[PDB]
């Protein structure tokens, strides 16, 4: 269970981390660009 | 959005069913006898507006048409308590109280000659109805106007709102015991043959199984008519609790129906409640796992359907909805699947789409639940196939031995020959070898 | 607003305000969606939620998964493929694209910052996606009533649909019943645990990344293949459905 | 010694797209300005 527990964080921290980064891509793409 | 459902109550059963489940539905709701919202109710998370209809008097007034033949039921259903709750101008009653003497094709002729009033307090109720979903028709399978005015209902009401489902709470008779009308066969044919064709869900409520269950689980010594009704007002208020209170799944009648009929046509619902007992059976500190509920009610002490304990159909449920009035934990509900699945605590369909859906919803506020867990069954089983042959048996019987053939061949319906009757035998026959088909694989 | 517990306001979400869910990027008029709100709002015994008004229309330049898929499925080949993908010029539908954001003022409740509140409304515009489409599904499937009264051996058309609905509205009524018992049912009394538990600012801040992450672990949406693979497990009964819907629409206009 | 594998990959994909938000925040909080 630890094993999965430490998966299913680290995949809710890199979708967390990934939606950051798309929204800083997407308001750079329509602010910058 | 509310969506009402027109209760259509045909004959004495049908009646007593539909002024049962009314005053359920305004217990729950928190609407007083006389349609004044109870004082407990005004912050009610009841959604009046889905179950009831409301009034010019803002009364908690379900859509409910009783349309009886026989004035007794009607004047019983005038005389409750609730008669301020629904609408007066939904209730047509025949002032010839003759009945249609226990005969399916007197009943369908009966609810045609009445179609006008019946179908003008269903127009009614429609549009009374902000989002009028369907028409729920409570009749007596073995009766002749809930039987046959019962078929007249459904038939009106699919014509009338053929995108609205029908569902019909059908007393079937009883298949073991002796029914009193020779006719009441043929009678219970036509009412099958209403449940398949005119209307687009049946609820077999065999008074057998009622008498049954109520004397077995519930220690109720000889069921009556009224203890039936009571029953059926019980189960309905247990299904419409999630009607009332704003669940997250299973929020409509069409998705209840989605999910519990595979087949559209094989739509015949056997009846369970569960934990079947009396009131006065107190759980001692029995905390009701979900798994436990679910064996409960897999029990056949806790089903409220007369199905042939047929060996030869191999009863299996088509699809399984367990309806959890309480606190019932949702984690609870997946351990409950996991086990009964695994202990095999209900047997499912070979030819049906795999259905053990686990959804925690709220019961009426104002209605209170003595048991923690309390659980109304409604399962596609093919021992309601042989519940059907049971009462497609009868109905050649009568038929073929003319047993109250004269009542059977005075009405339209059977004029020429008991070809109503004939026909009513022919669709449960159908019906119940495609419920058998469906616990087989080779249903589809 | 985007955490359940509104039944009256669910029902009456996706009953009305999807009428043009399915327009262009700027075809819909928020104006209707606006009154709809407001009539679900107050037209029954809803009020009893008390932030209404923080249920703000919102509309990722996106979609729910159109985004998702481009972030969470990139870094490996999609992050310069699809990642900054516009779904402007492309079909990208209101439904698509609607969703719900928050914002806190500064004095008080100054921790809604615009990522969260961006997580948020990506969360709200999945879950209410999830409803309607299980509202569409329970309103496809009484489709077989106009002929309920005719024989469904000889309804080709029909008697698939209704064949293949028998196992559809399972995995509707199973999957509303499972995520919403496992989510919403622990979910709920988890965040109220942690709110209770918090005392300082990172206490309480710790207490609403557990209720944001953890669910954003438990929908198993932040993987790069699964969120495809659920699109097309999700873009394929709905096509039933609505192709079944047109074949047996001929009993509607052509009959 | 899969866990380890896990939670180094897990550490390196968390501080790269972190470190990608912070470009992309960096680079629009100045925009902001």
């Amino acid at each position: 269970k630890d094993f999965e527990n430490q998966i299913t964080e680290l995949k809710k921290e890199n979708f967390n981390l990934k939606l950051r980064i798309y929204f800083l891509e997407e308001r750079m793409q329509q602010e910058f660009h | 959005m509310p969506r009402e459902i027109i209760t259509l109550q045909l004959g004495q059963c049908g009646n007593q069913i539909g002024f049962e489940f009314w005053k359920q539905l305004c217990a729950e709701h928190g609407i007083s006898p006389e349609g004044i919202v109870e004082e407990f109710a005004t912050e009610g998370t009841d959604r009046k507006d889905v179950f009831f209809y409301q009034a010019d008097d803002e009364h908690y007034i379900p859509r409910a048409v009783l349309l009886d033949l026989e004035p007794r039921v009607i004047h019983s259903i005038l005389n409750s308590p609730y008669a301020k709750l629904y609408n007066p101008e939904n209730i047509y009653l025949s002032e010839h109280g003759g009945g249609a003497g226990n005969n399916w094709a007197s009943g369908f002729s009966q609810g045609e000659k009445i179609h006008e009033d019946i179908f003008d307090i269903i127009d009614r109720e429609a549009d009374g109805s902000d989002s009028l979903e369907g028409f729920v028709l409570c009749h007596s399978i073995a009766g002749g106007t809930g039987s046959g005015l019962g078929s007249y209902l459904l038939e009106r009401l699919n014509d009338r709102y053929p995108k609205k489902l029908v569902q019909t709470y059908s007393v079937f008779p009883n298949q073991d015991e002796m029914s009193d009308v020779v006719v009441q066969p043929y009678n219970s044919l036509l009412t099958l043959k209403r449940l398949t064709q005119n209307a687009d869900c049946v609820v077999v409520l065999d008074n057998t199984a009622l008498n049954r269950i109520a004397t077995d689980r519930l220690h109720i010594q000889n069921p009556s008519f009224s203890q039936i009704n009571q029953l059926v007002s019980t189960i309905m208020s247990a299904s419409t609790t999630t009607l009332r209170y704003p669940g997250y799944m299973n929020n409509d009648l069409i998705g209840l129906i989605a999910s519990l009929i595979p087949t559209p046509r094989l739509h015949f619902l056997m009846t369970g409640y569960t934990p079947l007992t009396t009131d006065q059976s107190v759980a001692s500190v029995r905390k009701t796992t979900v798994l436990d509920v679910m064996r409960r009610l897999l029990q056949p002490k806790n089903v409220m359907v007369s199905t042939g304990r047929d060996r030869q159909t191999n009863h299996c449920y088509i699809a399984i909805l367990n309806i959890i009035q309480g606190e019932v934990d949702p984690t609870q509900v997946h351990k409950s699947l996991q086990r009964i699945r695994e202990r095999k605590l209900a047997n499912f369909i070979p030819w049906g789409p795999a259905s053990i859906q686990v959804a925690l919803s709220r019961k009426s506020p104002y209605l209170p639940s003595a048991h923690r867990v309390s659980g109304l069954m409604m399962a596609n089983h093919t021992s309601i196939s042989s519940l059907f042959e049971s009462s497609c048996q009868q109905y050649d019987k009568l038929r073929k031995r003319e047993a109250f053939l004269e009542q059977f061949r005075k009405e339209d319906i059977f004029k020429e020959n008991f070809d109503e009757l004939d026909r009513s035998r022919e669709v449960v026959q159908e019906l119940i070898d495609e419920y058998h088909a469906a616990t087989r694989p080779d249903y589809i | 607003y985007f955490l359940m517990d509104q039944g009256d306001f669910f029902v009456h979400f996706m009953d009305l305000t999807e009428e043009e869910l399915k327009k262009p990027v700027d075809d819909i008029t928020p104006t209707r969606l606006e009154a709809l709100l407001e009539l679900a709002l107050r037209m029954s015994t809803a009020n009893t939620d008390p932030f209404k008004d923080d249920l703000k229309i919102d509309l990722m330049p996106h979609d729910l998964i159109t985004q998702l898929l481009r972030v969470l499925a990139i870094e490996t080949q999609q992050e310069k493929a699809m990642v900054h993908a516009d779904p402007t010029e492309l079909t990208l539908s209101g439904l698509e694209a609607f969703s719900f954001d928050y914002v806190v003022t500064w004095p008080l409740s100054l921790i809604i910052n615009r990522k969260a509140l961006t997580r948020y409304q990506m969360l709200f515009r999945h879950m209410f996606y999830c409803k309607h489409v299980e509202r569409q599904l329970c309103s496809v499937w009484i489709s077989n009533k106009a002929a309920k009264r005719f024989s469904l051996h000889s309804a080709k058309w029909f008697a698939g649909a209704f064949t293949l609905r028998q196992r559809m509205l399972n995995f509707v009524q199973n999957i509303q019943s499972y995520m919403m018992f496992e989510v919403m049912e622990p979910t709920w009394h988890v965040l109220e645990q942690n709110l209770r538990s918090a005392s300082n600012i990172d206490d309480v801040l710790g207490h609403h990344a557990s209720f944001l992450d953890n669910c954003l672990k438990d929908c198993m949406l932040t993987n790069p293949e699964l969120l495809r693979v659920f699109s097309k497990l999700m873009s394929v009964c709905v096509m039933f459905t609505n192709c079944l819907q047109r074949f047996t629409q001929s009993m509607k206009l052509d009959s």
